[PDB]
């Protein structure tokens, strides 16, 4: 019935470099494609419409081609301002559908994250149970490991990931680790210590909390 | 939504998205939720007689701007273009 | 100056139907245009249910058959979008948007996150991630606010109600095992204004009627 590909998908890139991105209709007839850029977290803005022209608004640096179904969303110089999710569309039927999603994430230097851990809040003992919080933040090759220290022990199973999308300043990202105890065996432990490891990171960074000063 | 680009060449005197023309200048004339939505006579310089009925297609864009009911939400044509447009690129004005 | 804005529930069960409101604060509404509904699921494309023109029209994308509904009241600007029988896949980030005939969407509105469950709504908890002074790097620390046990997902998170917006994480929720989500927001701020520039926190439950200022100060 209808269909709908992007090609580049997830698509790496530097700042002030062309980057073209491949869509196609699977359908003989979308001459009137369009272009959208989703910021994360955001409604999706307009960028171009009928294949070449420009929105208003839009800077011309973004530009579109393609006549029959293999469409081109060119961008001249990339900027860090451009890290979106940059999504296709079609008319020429009832439903108009969009692309499955080019993530355009840029390809910047290396950067070694900065490291923060935060113990458990006095107001959640009273909630019983107790969350320790790991912070990288500002790296960019989204890859790193966190681990959770214990009395220089490793568990697993009770630490929860999540990491936010490359903002717009400086191309870079952060993650949060969580770490959920119970107020039983939150107490019977001295030392809770973060590691953490990136490719920008000669040794280890290790962030430790004792109690006493808490 | 069908192959009609076998008329291009038609100099002298439907369900589809658009109607290309771009090579046609002289005229003498003696759910309805996806329609037609461009007429391309870009290249239209002396229609004789105007004998312009065409109305109501109910996704016509840029034929309220075109100087000799069809489409309420249109685009702007091109600032350069001044406002005398079949399209909504440069190359889609007119010249009367 | 057109812009548009959604209002509903939060959750819905799959027994009810799940109502939402688009209104045109712009006051650009004519006898003129399409205005249209679409869909984002969490890490997904965009569906997109249909739209209602000037005259008004039945339910459109074949696959949402029987369940989307658009309505049209002429007096305050309101367009309802009913969808009936949710199945537990609606668990998505909803648009109201405006249309054409060549630039089809214009707007976009700001859209509203519905999920689809049979649990009840839990309100958000929150807890001062507060700083200390032997985790600071150096002349920069962060501060944060951790929210948790709430399992309506929409939660906005401000820091001195929109003071600052540069430097400010705002973690997706994750979802724990019962059931619930939580998140943390940190901040990264200077060493020296941690104790001069007071930071609270803005924590909005649209599905409740839960609104925290909750202030981060260091630990005593």
């Amino acid at each position: 019935d209808i269909q709908m590909t992007q090609s580049p998908s997830s698509l790496s890139a530097s700042v002030g470099d062309r980057v073209t991105i491949t869509c196609r209709a699977s359908q003989d007839i979308s001459n009137y494609l369009n272009w959208y850029q989703q910021k994360p977290g955001k409604a999706p803005k307009l960028l171009i419409y009928y294949t070449s022209i420009l929105h208003s608004g839009v800077p011309s640096r973004f530009s579109g081609s393609g006549s029959g179904t293999d469409y081109t969303f060119t961008i001249s110089s990339l900027q860090p301002e451009d890290i979106a999710t940059y999504f296709c569309q079609q008319g020429d039927t009832l439903p108009p559908t969009f692309g499955g999603g080019t993530k355009l994430e840029i390809k910047r230097t290396v950067a070694a994250p900065s490291v923060f851990i935060f113990p458990p809040s006095d107001e959640q003992l009273k909630s019983g149970t107790a969350s320790v919080v790991c912070l990288l933040n500002n790296f960019y090759p989204r890859e790193a490991k966190v681990q959770w220290k214990v009395d220089n022990a490793l568990q697993s199973g009770n630490s929860q990931e999540s990491v936010t999308e490359q903002d717009s300043k400086d191309s870079t990202y952060s993650l949060s680790s969580t770490l959920t105890l119970s107020k039983a065996d939150y107490e019977k432990h001295k030392v809770y210590a973060c590691e953490v490891t990136h490719q920008g990171l000669s040794s280890p960074v290790t962030k430790s909390f004792n109690r006493g000063e808490c | 939504n069908a192959d009609l680009s076998f008329l291009q060449w038609i100099r002298e005197v439907n369900e589809f998205s658009t109607l290309p023309l771009p090579n046609l200048r002289v005229v003498r004339g003696t759910n309805s939720s996806h329609a037609l939505r461009q007429l391309r006579l870009t290249q239209l310089t002396e229609i004789l007689s105007g004998g312009v009925y065409i109305e109501k297609n109910d996704k016509l864009c840029h034929m309220d701007t075109i100087d000799w009911d069809n489409g309420r939400s249109c685009p702007p044509c091109h600032e350069v273009c001044k406002g005398r447009c079949w399209g909504p690129g440069s190359e889609d004005c007119q010249t009367l | 100056q057109v812009q548009l804005q959604e209002s509903g529930p939060g959750l819905v069960k799959p027994s009810e139907t799940l109502s939402l409101t688009c209104t045109v604060s712009g006051y650009s509404i004519t006898s003129a245009y399409y205005w249209n509904w679409i869909r984002q699921p969490f890490g997904k494309g965009l569906e997109w249910m249909g739209y209602i023109s000037y005259d008004g029209r039945n339910n459109f994308n074949p696959s949402l058959k029987n369940r989307v509904t658009i309505s049209r009241d002429t007096s305050k600007n309101q367009f309802s979008l009913k969808l009936s029988s949710v199945t537990a896949a609606d668990t998505a980030v909803y648009y109201c948007a405006r249309d054409g005939d060549y630039d089809a969407f214009d707007y976009w509105g700001q859209g509203t996150t519905v999920t689809v469950s049979s649990a009840s709504t839990k309100g958000p908890s929150v807890f001062p991630l507060a700083p200390s002074s032997k985790s600071t790097s150096g002349g920069t620390a962060a501060l944060g606010c951790l929210v948790k046990d709430y399992f309506p997902e929409p939660v906005t998170v401000s820091w001195n109600s929109g003071a600052l917006t540069s430097g400010v994480h705002t973690f997706p929720a994750v979802l724990q095992s019962s059931g619930l989500y939580s998140l943390s927001s940190v901040v990264t701020v200077p060493s020296s204004s941690l104790g001069t520039q007071t930071y609270i926190c803005n924590v909005n439950h649209k599905p409740s009627n839960t609104k925290v200022d909750k202030k981060v100060e260091p630990k005593s």
